[PDB]
């Protein structure tokens, strides 16, 4: 009887009154999925929330998403009726339904109530990094999809292929608060991976402002002067001056040198006309000479991690909202975008192609001749089609690099090629010099179906011309990126999964435990020079004891001391090289990691807390990049050779052996 | 040249390569595949007539009432497509196959007595192919695709450095079957060579040869030679055997004459060997050293003594040899195998099998079959005869013995099919051979290993299934039978027939319905390769093999037209001028160059044979002839593309698109653009929206026609003539004499589909393009379809695009789009949704569709009529009712109140309730044909009498036609006629038409006899062909029609492959304007041209701006109302093109109403054919540039739509054609929050249905696991919608709004402790 | 029902002092905002 109720036990389960059916099991009601029903896959389907669909909507505020209305009716109703019948503007909550029943315009305004200020979570489905659920502030769309600040959706790492978001709206009040606390959008600016800032202003937003700090030979207005940024603003927002003359302004830059004070400096740039604007979008605190710049993508993301480091976090948040806003007004006023004329392919690369006949077709010769074998050949025909290409290399990439050359002060006078293609090549948005040579050159060498090599390459250039024998090489290695997504995403749900099998109750209990213990870190100079250098390890940790500098007994750091950003860049400065660091396995602390061991770095830059779990957080931030996963020794440098670890001894005409394995070759 | 669509239309040539490869049936690969199959064939065609042939005649044992094969013969198809979409039944022919029943003589020479031969006997239906390429067989028509799988023959593998890990690179065999099984065999550098069946265990080889019981040395003399030696006057001679001297080192004096030829030290290899052969001395001196050490054949014990010391196939030494030379023993036969070639293997495989006899070497092979039951002898051996020589059981067609023996480089491609030991043999000696180095190993992309069973020829296979399912249910009938007892239909059946063709045409892994949404889609989904096949492959294995693409399948295969999920390298598509080899190969066209001329010779080849010959390309330039400008053109030995010259071309690639696909085809500029947005772009193509307006392409291909036509959404002819009754929802031809039937005269009718629902609930209709007074051509067009127009594959709209990184509304992928679009719908998509109403008798109450609802008003009933049925014509939404559903209700349900008022009122009034058909929330509607069909034999009342008589005046319409046009002819027929019987010309015109007077009145009756016998016939099929399934045999289906538009979330794209998905669709307000004022269209992102690389891309954009600007031309001076010389003038410049080489010219026929008529054609752009890799160049588009309103670089200056500055360095602009893939908003927007869960549990409603919210994933959860408000997770699954009482309780708090709760023990979890308490670990909670 | 043995027969007397835990029983984690929250708690358990 027992048994029955349970699993039937285990001795069979016994049928019920003549049925082929088991008796019923309580045990399929405490093992089934994750041990119940709603931990497990399948169990609540979220209320207070929204899958729809995504849009951009380029206007919206970095502290705003934007909420469909039809959407935003049903999801608000109970809040709706609260706020009806705790006023009392509405008879009865029945007739309250029927207000909305008949879409009055009343409840619409006590829509507006229960919306405005009372913030959204948001997240996705194919999300699986925490970074991937973030806050905003709702503002009502009359549409039915769910709008977003451009820039984050690179941090869900959502484009717009389809992806739906389901939208949660935190009911409690703590929820609401922890939304704009932590899962605000405008404070997790960092990566818990690494303290950069996550966002980089994509490409659109930065050929903006390509074209707004640039460069360009025939420049209207090339010499006149300035006082200010807003007339700047009345020059070429209005017609009259270029966005690249060379004018001479007063920018009266400020410095928080002081103990929290902008110091007034005064000074004046050899600027151009759209960098004068992009002091209008500069805050005081953040001096000219980072923004008298050709900006780039990596310019402009280290830009945005210098304005927090020294003026702070709401400087930068409502300085990337002004950037955004300005990125993508340029990119309009930008004007030049793209050009046929520029991808003009030089008579080099036919020539060249006419020597890369002739010569594999003599090579050739070499093995109707027995010279050279079918496999010295093999990698023969790679070696002289790998220079051939270089050599179209050095032509393709010269033109377009000085070929713009326009009249100034002369008949005509070089800049940096304005071709667009050039600027994705420049800015760094979303051209690199591997690309280009694949469209505007001959593309390379190829893997095949097997994975080496095929000693023959692309021949001619996918802009022009080529058959599908040479497309079935090349199909070989895009089919080959597909099958990678494809497989690798489930897997590292499943890797995160026994990650966090083993991590999940590891809380930091304490902040200093009582122990000078800690391990090594150094700079892993393996090979050339250093691979991960000592700075990026020891980033957001204490060193474990007072260290000391090369001269002996003078502290440089005293034991328990916070690396930040400042001490390590003083420890940089210093010519020490390894730095014992108190670390997160020798930590006295038991059941637990003490503030010190771990450190700062997250999203915060803050001492870690006490009740901050890091035990999942680690879990999924070494899982998150799961999907990611897939002769004579002459040195080009200067050094010196430092010997270590070898006896070494001379021999005949005074040279030097080595008579051991462990042998490593220093460059001091 | 011209037709009567090319003087409404022709399409301007470019022109390059001159014709010589005509499209074909690009469809046999279905139909004339099927045609092998289902075909009258006495010549023994490989189908219908060679396996009723394979298998008739049919004996059985001790019954001797042998079934034998004559012929077969088809019913009539069961309705038209039409009747078979609507109502849904399968679109087949009942097989009627000829069979002969005859009865023997027991005891006698056998002689027939009763040779009762009943032929067209019913062996169930086997549905009939459509002549398009589709079956119509439940609702619409769904496709099967062809699959590939390892060809029959005989194959070689190696798996080099894959078979040891260690150094030891193999090469093994396996022996390919294709009705019966396979024999794998293991070969390794162990020196062994194992065999085993199928998959199984390793056997020796040699565990079947002793089990046929072959001693030792009849083993190791049939594979192995017999070296003879010679010991004479007490010295060992060697007879010099230089080819059994391959691999061996030198390590004694090799000398002949004297004269050392092979030294000791250095090996032999092949130099030294001919060097004995150079004056044939053979005989060598060797040291005692050499011999001792060989195997002895025969048994040479001491026959000079009398001792037996050694058994046979033992060693010789300086101890045994020693006593066989000093005895007397000139000749000694040895036995040969040596280390490097020829290895000991079948000496190293005896053994392994450690028995001497067939009895336990049976027991061995069963002891590998399964292990702890008992083998026995009888069921051994006779297994055995039976498998691989019994006939019903293996076989290997004209498929087997071919590519056996060719691979065996024999020459017969033809034998047996059951097993032949010589043959066999000679491949397990030749796969020594291959284990030496003397012969080598195949790969398995080389097409010859390769058989694609096309959609007939597997058809066969799976109908071979049903064929003996039920043959054992006429085997059985022989035997439980006696003399005349068992009759055609009384052995076999037809379910089994049923549960097989259909099981394939129907219920197959390849076989679902086709994507109608794209005529293309259409044609692809028929043409296509599945990797994954019947006896195939996998992906849960392969992780990239399968799908990496070869160079061998150059020419036949387009690998771009393929899925993005695990699906890519197996969904794969075909190259359009492919064609059906009879065993299962491809023959591929190529043009026969006789040493010089290409000769129109048009060969057929696959990779057996394209591995054999060399083929020139077809993108070399050629002179005039054939004979090459150039001294070379890049030819391909096996697919190797390199310089080769003029005069060593066997072959030359034909067309340009004999290795191109029709997806790859529409997509212009190949050569340019890269592959990924190709990929991508044919990807999207099976993805094109159908819109109302279908615009035809500007830059086409010449497939546009090649689809529109080929597919099944157009209403070609099969004859010409000038239309007669042109309507919109029929299609009346009346039909020229020199082609319309002298039997019966005839004229024809077409009913187009009317605004129909698809496999993708969009809107399908058929458009008369036709209109009333106007011939036609035979095998033209009469009709269009949605995603075509004018006979041209239209799948978007092409206008105004313009390059610019607009304010961020082009952000990553974003598309901006002019409010022009929406306010005109030209680009709305019509979605209508059918609705199935279940009901009909239910054992507790006789269901009925309502006819009245209870306790609420007349409103429900004033949509609804008597019946219950909404009136067709309506709108509805939200909740609205459909159609009326009675249900019983329950004695359960009643109060003891109500059941007086039961004893009073009576039984059925609150017996059944109303739980109607209901409009889920979330869904819109319009009704426009409510389908009720009737239970067989019980009808409806008066509302389906209006129903089914509304179809029958809609078959009395139709039925007209065929009387009134001969009863014309025949009138004016008797007109002439009665005057030679006394004249009344003017008499008959006022005399009634009853005035050849005999036959002439009797056709007129005969006609009006089929008039009434087709509404009847009609009319029977409307009554009673409404039974849909078993129990409810009332079904009642609604079609709701929802019009869905563009809005800022939908996902637009174009075929060159670049994406979008518009962000805010401005008013046109905001559109930059040229010099002129046109406002732009759309605005695209220019940043994505360098990465992507769409550049063919932005070259039709320049060319389509072409088209447009000479239509700009021809507007202009058209409304100003020139003369048709002028614009001939430009239409010349227009078809000459440039001065390169062709276009085909106007001025054959009249030019007046011809190209005037095409200049208000041509005012709205130019459709242009464009070969892909040698299209359009620079020059070319700007010749046409040029010849319009248009500059150099087609960068035209705009001014800022919002402002007016004009956008520095003019921007490039256009006109691009788009593509939009059927994601839709309404499609994705769940925004269900809760409306209801489910009805037994808490459990989800869906996935993608309806009531629809996030499907709480477990990354999710993890997730927030790692943020450190545990609260936000704890209430959202345990305390909110976890609680069922909690969020009631959470439910009645927060109307209110307060919030502030307590823990949340799941209750069940209370249920924890309970279950535990229950048995003894009573969990507590102290303090 | 591994897990039913493997704790059942010792009676683990595991205070729901692990962050799963107390999801499943739907209260606050002794971490996080729910620390000064279990703070109060656990001083109040075997403790006062």
């Amino acid at each position: 009887a027992v048994d029955a109720l349970l699993d039937n036990g285990r001795r069979g389960r016994a049928i019920t009154g003549s049925n082929k059916r088991p008796l019923k099991s309580l045990a399929d009601m405490i093992k089934g999925k994750q041990g119940r029903f709603r931990q497990n896959l399948l169990g609540k389907r979220v209320d207070y929330s929204g899958r729809s669909v995504i849009t951009v909507g380029p206007y919206l505020r970095l502290h705003q998403c934007g909420l469909p209305k039809k959407m935003a009716l049903e999801l608000f109703k109970p809040f709706i009726y609260g706020k009806l019948e705790l006023r009392g503007l509405a008879t009865t909550i029945k007739a309250a339904k029927k207000m909305v029943e008949r879409e009055e315009a009343v409840v619409w305004d006590i829509l507006d109530e229960v919306i405005r200020e009372h913030p959204v979570l948001l997240n996705r489905a194919p999300t699986l990094h925490r970074l991937g659920i973030q806050a905003f502030e709702p503002v009502l769309i009359e549409g039915k999809a769910i709008q977003l600040h451009p820039l984050v959706c690179a941090a869900y790492n959502a484009d717009f292929d389809g992806d739906q978001m389901a939208v949660h709206v935190p009911l409690t009040l703590e929820a609401q608060l922890e939304a704009r606390a932590l899962m605000m959008s405008t404070n997790n600016i960092l990566s818990p991976a690494n303290g950069e800032p996550i966002i980089v202003p994509s490409q659109d937003v930065v050929l903006g402002l390509y074209y707004m700090t640039r460069d360009c030979v025939n420049a209207k207005g090339e010499g006149m002067v300035l006082t200010g940024p807003k007339e700047a603003e009345r020059l070429y927002r209005s017609g009259l001056a270029s966005l690249h003359a060379r004018v001479k302004v007063r920018i009266t830059e400020y410095e928080k040198d002081a103990n929290g004070e902008l110091v007034a400096k005064t000074s004046l740039k050899d600027t151009t006309v759209g960098r004068a604007i992009l002091w209008m979008i500069v805050p005081k605190g953040l001096p000219y000479s980072i923004v008298n710049q050709a900006l780039g993508k990596k310019a402009i993301s280290k830009m945005l991690n210098t304005c927090y480091r020294i003026l702070g976090l709401k400087p930068t948040v409502i300085f990337a909202d002004q950037i955004m806003y300005t990125g993508f007004a340029y990119a309009a006023r930008s004007g030049a975008s793209v050009g046929i004329d520029d991808m003009v392919i030089p008579e080099k690369k036919h020539e060249i192609i006419s020597e890369a006949e002739a010569e594999v077709a003599e090579i050739q010769e070499q093995f109707q001749s027995g010279l050279v074998t079918a496999g010295e050949r093999y990698n023969k025909v790679i070696d002289i089609w790998a220079a051939a290409n270089d050599r179209v290399s050095k032509a393709m990439m010269d033109n377009l690099q000085t070929e713009t050359v326009i009249n100034r002060d002369g008949q005509e006078e070089k800049q940096v090629s304005f071709n667009s293609i050039y600027m994705m090549a420049d800015s760094g948005a979303r051209g690199s010099a591997a690309q280009i040579r694949q469209l505007a050159g001959m593309r390379g060498l190829m893997a095949k179906p097997d994975g080496s090599i095929i000693e023959t390459p692309i021949t001619a250039n996918f802009r022009e011309g080529l058959n599908v024998l040479q497309y079935f090489i090349s199909t070989h290695g895009a089919r080959k990126g597909l099958a990678d997504t494809a497989l690798k995403t489930a897997n590292s749900g499943y890797l995160t999964r026994r990650l966090v099998d083993v991590a999940q109750d590891l809380v930091v209990t304490e902040d200093d435990c009582g122990t000078h213990e800690g391990i090594m870190m150094t700079p892993v100079i393996e090979g050339g020079d250093v691979k991960e250098p000592l700075r990026d390890r020891v980033l957001g940790r204490v060193t474990a004891e007072d260290v000391l500098k090369p001269g002996t007994a003078d502290i440089l750091v005293p034991r328990n001391t916070l690396l930040h950003e400042q001490w390590c860049d003083l420890l940089e400065e210093n010519s020490v090289d390894a730095v014992k660091v108190r670390s997160v396995v020798s930590c006295d602390t038991d059941f637990g990691v003490c503030a010190h061991c771990y450190g700062r770095d997250l999203a915060r830059g803050h001492i870690i807390n006490k009740g901050e779990a890091i035990g999942v957080i680690a879990a999924q931030s070494i899982g998150e990049p799961g999907t990611q996963l897939t002769s004579s020794i002459q040195v080009k440098n200067k050094g010196s050779i430092k010997l270590s670890n070898v006896k070494s001894v001379v021999n005949s005409s005074g040279k030097l052996v080595i008579t051991s394995r462990n042998t490593e070759l220093k460059l001091i | 040249v011209y037709s009567y669509t090319e003087k409404k239309r022709i399409r301007k040539d470019f022109g390059k390569r001159p014709q010589v490869l005509d499209v074909p049936y690009l469809l046999s690969i279905q139909l004339d595949s099927f045609q092998k199959f289902i075909e009258q064939d006495p010549e023994g065609q490989y189908g219908l007539e060679a396996a009723f042939r394979s298998v008739f005649p049919i004996q059985s044992y001790s019954g001797n009432s042998e079934l034998q094969y004559v012929s077969y013969r088809l019913g009539e198809p069961v309705f038209d497509v039409q009747e078979c979409q609507i109502r849904g039944v399968t679109y087949s022919a009942p097989l009627r196959v000829k069979l002969r029943l005859v009865i023997y003589e027991r005891e006698a020479p056998e002689g027939t007595v009763k040779d009762i031969k009943e032929q067209e006997v019913y062996m169930g239906e086997i549905p009939l192919m459509t002549d398009n390429g589709t079956f119509v067989i439940n609702g619409t028509e769904r496709v099967i695709v062809s699959q590939l799988h390892r060809s029959p023959g005989v194959f070689f593998d190696s798996d080099k450095g894959k078979t040891h890990s260690s150094g030891k690179v193999l090469y093994n065999a396996r022996i390919i079957p294709y009705r019966g099984s396979w024999l794998d065999f293991e070969f390794d550098p162990k020196d062994n060579l194992f065999v085993r069946i199928d998959r199984r265990r390793k056997l020796p080889a040699t565990i079947i040869l002793r089990a046929l019981n072959y001693t030792t040395e009849q083993i190791l003399d049939l594979f192995f030679e017999k070296v003879i030696f010679e010991i004479r006057d007490n010295k060992l001679q060697m007879e010099l055997v230089p080819e059994r001297l391959r691999g061996e080192t030198a390590s004694f004096d090799i000398e002949a004459n004297g004269k050392v030829y092979v030294e000791k030290g250095r090996r032999i290899t092949a130099r030294h060997i001919r060097q004995l052969e150079k004056d044939d001395v053979k005989l060598i001196e060797v040291p005692v050293e050499y011999i001792a050490g060989k195997v002895v054949a025969k048994d040479y014990i001491d026959e000079s003594t009398g001792e037996l010391i050694c058994a046979a196939n033992m060693e010789l030494s300086l101890d045994l040899l020693a006593k066989l030379s000093q005895s007397g023993h000139k000749r000694i036969e040895t036995l040969f195998t040596n280390d490097l070639d020829h290895g000991p293997y079948i000496s190293e495989t005896l053994r392994v099998d450690p028995t001497n006899d067939r009895l336990s070497a049976l027991v061995e092979i069963y002891r590998m079959m399964r292990p702890g039951e008992p083998p026995t002898r009888e069921a051994a051996e006779s297994l055995f005869e039976n498998l691989f020589f019994s006939e019903d059981r293996y076989d290997l067609s004209a498929v087997g013995r071919m590519k056996f023996n060719r691979s065996l480089l024999r020459e017969e491609i033809e034998g047996s099919g059951i097993l032949s030991k010589d043959d066999i043999i000679d491949v397990m000696k030749k796969l020594i051979d291959i284990r030496n180095g003397k012969g080598e190993v195949d790969d398995i992309d080389h097409l010859g290993n390769r058989r694609i069973r096309s959609v007939g020829e597997m058809a066969e296979n799976q109908f071979r299934v049903g064929l003996v399912r039920v043959e054992r249910a006429v085997k059985e009938r022989l035997s439980l039978g006696d003399l005349d007892t068992l009759m055609p239909q009384d052995m076999i059946n037809a379910k089994p027939i049923s549960a097989a063709v259909k099981e394939f045409f129907g219920s197959s892994q390849l076989s679902q319905f086709m994507d109608q949404n794209n005529p293309l889609s259409e044609i692809t989904h028929k043409r296509r390769i599945s990797a994954l096949g019947p006896g195939g492959l996998t992906r849960e294995r392969a992780g990239f093999e399968v799908r990496d693409v070869h160079p061998t399948h150059y020419g036949r295969v387009c690998p771009i037209e393929t899925p993005e999920g695990p699906n890519i390298g197996l969904i794969n598509s075909l190259s359009v001028y492919a064609q059906t080899n009879e065993y299962g190969f491809l023959e591929t066209p190529y043009r026969k160059v006789t040493d010089g001329v290409v000769t129109d010779e048009i060969h057929y080849l696959s990779a057996i044979e394209e591995g054999n010959y060399v083929i020139a390309q077809a993108n070399s330039n050629l002179d005039e002839e054939g004979h090459f400008v150039e001294d070379l053109v890049t030819c391909r030995s096996k697919g190797e593309s390199s310089l080769f010259s003029r005069d060593q071309v066997d072959y030359m690639d034909v067309s340009t698109q004999q290795v191109v696909s029709v997806g790859a085809s529409l997509i212009p500029f190949l050569e340019h653009d890269d592959a990924n947005r190709a990929l991508m772009g044919a990807n999207m193509q099976r993805q094109a929206v159908p819109t109302l307006r279908a615009d035809k392409p500007l830059v086409g291909t010449g497939m546009e026609r090649a689809v529109a036509v080929d597919s099944g959404v157009t209403a070609v002819a099969k004859r010409g003539g000038v239309v007669q009754y042109v309507d919109a929802s029929r299609i009346v031809i009346k039909v020229n004499e020199d082609e319309m039937y002298p039997g019966e005269a005839g004229i024809d009718i077409y009913n187009l589909t009317k605004y129909t629902r698809s496999n993708q609930n969009t809107c399908i209709n058929q458009m008369p393009c036709v209109s009333l007074g106007e011939p036609v051509e035979r095998g033209d067009v009469l009709a269009d379809g949605p995603s075509t127009d004018l006979g041209e594959l239209a799948l978007g709209q092409n206008m105004r695009v313009a390059f610019m990184p607009w304010n961020g509304y082009n952000f990553e992928d974003s598309i901006l789009v002019s409010e022009r679009v929406v306010q005109e719908d030209r680009f709305t998509t019509i979605h209508i949704q059918e609705l199935a109403c279940v009901s009909r008798d239910t054992k507790l109450g006789p269901e009925e569709i309502t006819a009245d609802i209870p306790n609420v008003g007349e409103a429900a009933l004033s949509k609804l009529d008597e019946s219950g049925i909404v009136y067709i014509g309506a709108e509805v939404t939200g909740g609205d009712i459909l159609v009326g559903k009675v249900t019983p209700k329950g004695e359960t349900q009643l109060t003891p109140e109500e059941k007086l008022l039961r004893a009073i009122f009576g039984e059925k009034a609150s017996d059944v309730k109303d739980s109607s058909l209901r409009v889920p929330n979330g869904v819109s509607g319009t009704v426009i044909d409510v389908q009720v069909f009737t239970r067989d034999g019980v009808e409806k009342d008066k509302r389906a009498l209006e129903i089914e008589e509304m179809q029958l005046k809609q078959a009395k319409k139709d039925l007209s036609e065929e009387l009134q046009i001969l009863e014309a002819g025949l009138f004016s027929r008797i007109r002439a006629v009665l005057v030679a019987g006394g004249v009344e010309a003017e008499k008959l015109d006022k005399l009634p038409r009853d005035r050849q007077l005999e036959q002439l009145a009797e056709q007129y009756d005969e006609l009006k006899h089929e008039f009434e016998k087709k509404l009847e016939a009609k009319r029977r099929k409307i009554t009673q062909g409404d039974d849909l399934a078993p129990g409810v045999l009332k079904i009642v289906k609604v079609y709701l029609a929802v019009k869905r538009r563009i809005q800022p979330g939908d996902k637009m794209a174009g075929r060159h492959g670049n994406k979008g998905v518009i962000s805010k669709i401005n008013p046109i307000e905001d559109m930059p304007y040229d010099e002129n004022g046109t406002p732009v269209d759309i605005v695209l992102n220019p940043l994505g041209v360098p990465s992507r690389m769409n550049i063919g891309q932005i070259l039709e954009t320049h060319l389509g701006m072409a088209a447009k600007g000479i239509g700009d031309k021809i507007n202009a001076m058209l409304k100003q109302q020139q003369e048709v010389a002028k614009l001939r003038e430009f239409i010349q410049r227009a078809y000459d093109l440039g001065a390169d080489v062709r276009q085909k010219v106007d001025l054959s026929t009249f030019s007046d109403e011809e190209v005037m008529r095409l200049a208000e054609n041509l005012r709205k752009g130019m459709p242009i054919a464009t070969p892909v890799f040698d299209g359009a160049k620079e020059a070319e588009i700007k010749e046409l540039l040029k010849l319009g309103d248009l500059p150099t670089s087609g960068q035209i200056r705009l001014y800022d739509g919002r402002t007016g500055e004009q956008f520095e360095r003019p921007v490039t602009v256009g006109y691009m054609y788009m593509l939009k893939l059927n994601h839709l908003v309404d499609d994705k927007m769940h925004a269900r929050s809760t409306g209801s869960y489910s009805l037994v549990t808490q459990q989800p409603l869906g996935g993608k249905a309806q009531f629809g919210g996030q499907r709480f994933g477990e990354m999710e959860v993890w997730a927030l696991e790692a943020y450190g408000a545990a609260y936000t997770l704890q209430e959202m699954l345990t305390v909110k919608s976890d609680d069922v009482n909690g969020r009631t309780k959470m439910y009645k708090n927060i109307v209110d709004g307060n919030h502030q709760m307590e823990p949340g023990m799941p209750e069940s979890f209370n249920v924890l402790l309970k279950e535990i308490r229950s048995l003894g670990i009573n969990i507590e909670l102290e303090d | 029902t591994r897990v039913l043995t493997e704790a059942a027969v010792a009676g683990k007397r595991d205070e729901l002092r692990g962050l799963k835990e107390n999801v499943i029983v739907g209260r606050l984690i002794p971490a996080g905002t729910g620390y000064a929250y279990h703070q109060d708690r656990m001083r109040r358990r075997a403790a006062g």
